[PDB]
RNA sequence: CUAGAGUACGGUAGAGGGUGGUGGAAUUUCCUGUGUAGCGGUGAAAUGCGUAGAUAUAGGAAGGAACACCAGUGGCGAAGGCGACCACCUGGACUGAUACUGACACUGAGGUGCGAAAGCGUGGGGAGCAAACAGGAUUAGAUACCCUGGUAGUCCACGCCGUAAACGAUGUCGACUAGCCGUUGGGAUCCUUGAGAUCUUAGUGGCGCAGCUAACGCGAUAAGUCGACCGCCUGGGGAGU
């Protein structure tokens, strides 16, 4: 992922902050990389040692879920919703 | 590659040149294939041979 | 010491990015047969012994150093 | 971006040669890639026999390109009799001129 | 038939020595092995018997002339710098002396280890 | 709440993957010249190859796979594994500064994946090497070792199988405990010329005190002192049947 295209999605689900550190902040970064390797393992079918690193970042994300969901239910439908996600 | 003026001179210039330039020893190494364990056996004594022998002339260093 | 200057060839001046163009280096590193020499008799650090090796492998695919005598 | 493409032709076309460079160069400058140094170091000799020849024209040459101009070069090194050898680099950084001819004499 | 300024091919295996006198062109003047002098065994791998079969190569080259030689020397076996020392014997300006050796960089796999 | 854990920012090092492309040395087959009696092999020989012109030697063509020297107790990867050069996509680790989230962590029965090599299926491809096999020799005897040949295979695409002395014969994670000599990479401080200096993390090696151990031996990369969860052992054969 380039620079300017993480810098694109902080603006964006930013919780009136400037801060890089929330979950908001943190699922969003994960789903934009995840949606963008699809058509890297569509050409590459055999690449087994890049695989591995894809399902580091899908398990990073719904650790991070749960741990929203453990904390508030309104910030959390207002996040699944607009990332269409489970 | 040796050039010339006695004979016996550049004899000993071109033993001494092909030996101080190799291609001897690994001749002698191309008539049996190893097996890259048996390859690793030599990658394995012969670092002994040299972290020992660093320890070894030190008691002569004594 | 001469092992010992030669790892200042490159460490002591800011020579860090070495091309495959300065043959006058690079000749002083190529044996007289064609073969590239070890790092226990220059003595240069490791990490431009590496860089070192790919300088020699590119110069001698644009046929600005030979293999062997034979060619 | 920030190519060091380095080609050489036949020692028979390098007369030609001249017209052989902005004829490559202008089509760089139509993807948008502005050339940064060109050089020609001459005819020398090699240190073996590509081709049953001996001498050939060093062109040196550094371009700043788009992922269009790269896939242009090197399509057209491999279609050509002149050109015998390329090698195309790749530097993450800028180039300054006049590097070793002068030293080279 | 007159050339001069020939060059002298020596192949020397582990169990015998082949000696030719050629041209700049690659042209057969004079052979002679280690087997033609008569040895056919374990004498026949001797550096001594690559000096028998030297000079005889260097006795049918004075038919053309060959005032000059040029050395290549090939093979790993025994004899290897014996038979140089018995060309001069005859009589034979040597100029230079070079190795040929087919090393290759990775090359075919050899044959199995022996027990 | 920020000490665990994760994010944003600079910065290095690497045979970490996948898809194409291009080299040089050597081997073999073939063509052509010169040239003429053996070559090859071995404790020694023989089978074999040779004037129907071999080996040698020079010129040319085609094709296949491996990648000298660098290369190292050296690197990277979760493990198996990974060495020609370039482009192409692509994963993670290190190191520094700084802000943010505020415990978001650990382990894991069942379940899900990646699994050397030999082998199996359909299609390619056939340089060398080489089980099965054939001949010679040795041999009371020799299916064997040694010699001359030689097929599946090894190579590529797609799919399968799932075991190895799959080894550090040592499950993962966290915290404390004298030292000294090496080495990869990275910041420091420092008089500055250093063949510099000392300190600190992340690896990787050689000795060693306490301590433990049946002994051998490990010893900040524990088999030392302690925690959290899991797997497994109960005399030898019979039998991992
Ligand atoms: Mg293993
Ligand atoms: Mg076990």
């Amino acid at each position: 992922l380039s620079v300017e295209e993480k810098a694109q999605i902080v603006n964006e689900y930013k919780q009136a902050e400037g801060d890089t550190g929330s979950p908001e902040v943190q699922v969003a970064l994960l789903s934009a990389n995840i949606n963008k390797l699809q058509d890297h393992f569509k050409a590459n079918g055999k690449d087994h040692h890049s695989r591995r690193g894809l399902i580091r970042m899908v398990n990073q994300r719904r650790k991070l879920l749960d741990y929203l969901k453990g904390k508030d239910v309104s910030r959390y439908t207002a996040l699944i919703g607009r990332l269409g996600l489970r | 590659k040796v050039k010339e003026e006695p004979f016996d001179v550049a004899l000993r210039r071109f033993k001494r040149s092909c030996e101080k330039a190799g291609a001897l020893a690994e001749v002698r190494s191309r008539e049996f294939y190893e097996k890259p364990t048996a390859e690793r056996k030599r990658k394995a004594a012969a670092a002994v041979k040299r972290h020992a022998k660093k320890v070894q002339r030190e008691q002569r260093r004594r | 010491f001469f092992r010992r200057r030669r790892f200042c060839r490159f460490t002591a001046e800011g020579v860090k990015e070495i091309d495959y163009k300065d043959l006058n280096t690079l000749k002083a590193y190529v044996s007289e047969t064609g073969k590239i020499v070890p790092s226990r008799i220059t003595g240069t650090k490791a990490k431009y012994q590496r860089q070192l090796a790919t300088a020699i492998k590119r110069a001698r695919y644009l046929a600005l150093l030979p293999y062997t005598d034979s060619h | 971006r920030h190519y060091e493409i380095v080609f050489l032709v036949h020692p028979d076309q390098s007369e030609q040669v001249g017209g052989m460079v902005e004829r490559y160069t202008k089509a760089i400058e139509e993807d948008g890639g502005k050339i940064h140094r060109l050089e020609d170091w001459g005819r020398r000799q090699l240190a073996y026999a590509i081709n049953n020849v001996h001498k050939a024209h060093y062109v040196l040459m550094n371009v700043e390109c788009s992922a269009k101009a790269l896939a242009e070069l090197e399509d057209n090194f491999r279609y050509n009799d002149a050109v015998i050898r390329n090698l195309v680099m790749r530097r993450d950084e800028a180039v300054t001129e006049q590097s070793e001819m002068l030293k080279a004499e | 038939k007159t050339v001069v300024d020939g060059i002298a091919h020596i192949h020397a295996s582990f169990n015998n020595t082949i000696v030719t006198i050629t041209d700049r062109q690659g042209n057969a003047l004079s052979w002679a092995t280690s087997g033609g002098s008569g040895f056919r065994g374990s004498r026949k791998s001797t550096p001594f018997a690559a000096q028998v079969a030297a000079e005889r190569a260097g006795q049918a080259a004075l038919e053309y002339g060959l005032k000059n030689l040029d050395v290549n020397v090939k093979g790993p076996g025994p004899g290897r710098e014996s038979a140089v020392r018995a060309l001069n014997a005859c009589g034979y300006k040597i100029a230079s002396i070079t190795d040929v050796t087919p090393i290759p960089h990775n090359g075919c796999r050899p044959p199995k280890k022996r027990r």
